[PDB]
């Protein structure tokens, strides 16, 4: 047998508890690097390849802009839930 | 102008 | 031996959900960019093969009805499934255009005792949207 | 700048609202999956490939072996939440 | 480069808290088999080069004391950290001896803010626990 | 006899 709950993968644009931020010109932070690291290297790395690199991409990369100062300048990191058995190639 | 969701 | 099986007719499904307008009862503002994001994952999906549908500012039933109907789909020649949620949210929860709906009732569907033809298929989830109200400062 | 929630990973035995299984002679089955692929492959696969199979050998070797049978031939996924940026390999 | 750094001193500390004794109050039995799990984790660990250290059967406030001034040593001259938790537990949540203690707020000591010498370095958790009731049935 | 956590 094999449990009902495997073989799923969450792309969380943010972790438990925290904000997801959006640029209204250019879109979702979480998007945006998704985008980014599919476009170069979707068919040629493991899924948690890419997702990693996505992480990185959004902890690195972006920093909120605002009038408010109390969401000034913050930062995001995106979190990645799997129940994978195996690895996944797009190939 | 960043929001978020 | 350790990777998912490819060697199927069709890559898989893929169901983007794009909210970008919401009800005045809702009290949620319109999610500006949430189209340059769509159209973006379009392309992205694309280009892996998965067969994919956007469906614009969908209510909590049609998005509970959309994700029952793929589980109920036949995807004996597809490799996987993907599903792409785009809304406003809270931790567990998000948004169709006139409420809240669990993101665990949305997957569900997709159980292995709920929808055979993917079993030991990965089902992936990628999901933007708020869990809450905390902020990350950072540091340096 | 660098999220605080950044290059954290959480391996649990279990999905969340699912139990977790142990067993008295031999040990809990996420220990023991996480234990025997680490003997053999901890020094050479990066840590979500390690992951991965213990997420394969816990699913397929495992049925909760009891006499109630409310509780006879269940079954168990555990679940890898990464906000990692960077590959991880203990080398 | 798209590695950890892993050219360190050492490899790092590794915490293992082996929990298989509770106050009588809690309602929680005796963890058997936790003991060999504790035995077999930290040999392993010792091979991978951490440096391990066994707790057992410790407080809610032992849980807290001890992660927390882990947090505040010096990790300068360490690649990682790695903690295993071994016990009863609930969702978000773990056992020790006297009560509950939300796992949240065990790792949290080791944020970016709060734990300046493991920035940019990997914090690894291991969590042996359930996280509620709910059976997986299976399918064939 | 198997238990849980």
């Amino acid at each position: 047998k094999i449990p009902v709950e495997a073989d799923f993968l969450f792309a969380y644009s943010t972790v438990p508890g925290y904000y997801s931020w959006r640029s209204p010109g250019r879109g979702s932070w979480f998007v945006q690097a998704l985008c980014s690291i599919l476009e170069e290297h979707g068919k040629d790395l493991e899924i948690m390849q890419i997702l990693t690199r996505v992480n990185d991409r959004v902890a690195r990369h972006f920093e909120s802009q605002s009038d408010d100062p109390h969401f000034h300048e913050k930062k995001q990191i995106p979190c990645v839930v799997s129940m994978l058995t195996k690895e996944l190639y797009f190939s | 102008x960043d929001f978020f969701x | 031996t350790y990777q998912y099986n490819m060697n199927f007719e069709k890559l898989g499904k893929c169901i983007i959900i794009n909210n970008k307008n919401f009800d005045k009862v809702t009290g949620m503002g319109v999610r500006n960019g949430t189209d340059k994001d769509a159209e973006a994952l379009f392309k992205c999906f694309r280009s892996l093969g998965f067969d994919v549908i956007v469906y614009n500012d969908c209510s909590c039933a049609k998005m509970q009805d959309l994700l029952k109907k793929a589980s109920e789909e036949d995807h004996t020649n597809a490799a996987c499934f993907a599903c792409i949620l785009l809304s406003h949210g809270e931790e567990n929860v998000i948004y169709g255009k006139d409420g809240v709906t669990p993101i665990k009732d949305l997957t569900a569907h997709f159980r292995g005792d709920r929808c055979k033809t993917l079993l030991e298929k990965p089902k992936l989830f990628f999901i933007q949207a708020c869990r809450g109200t905390e902020l990350d400062d950072g540091i340096q």
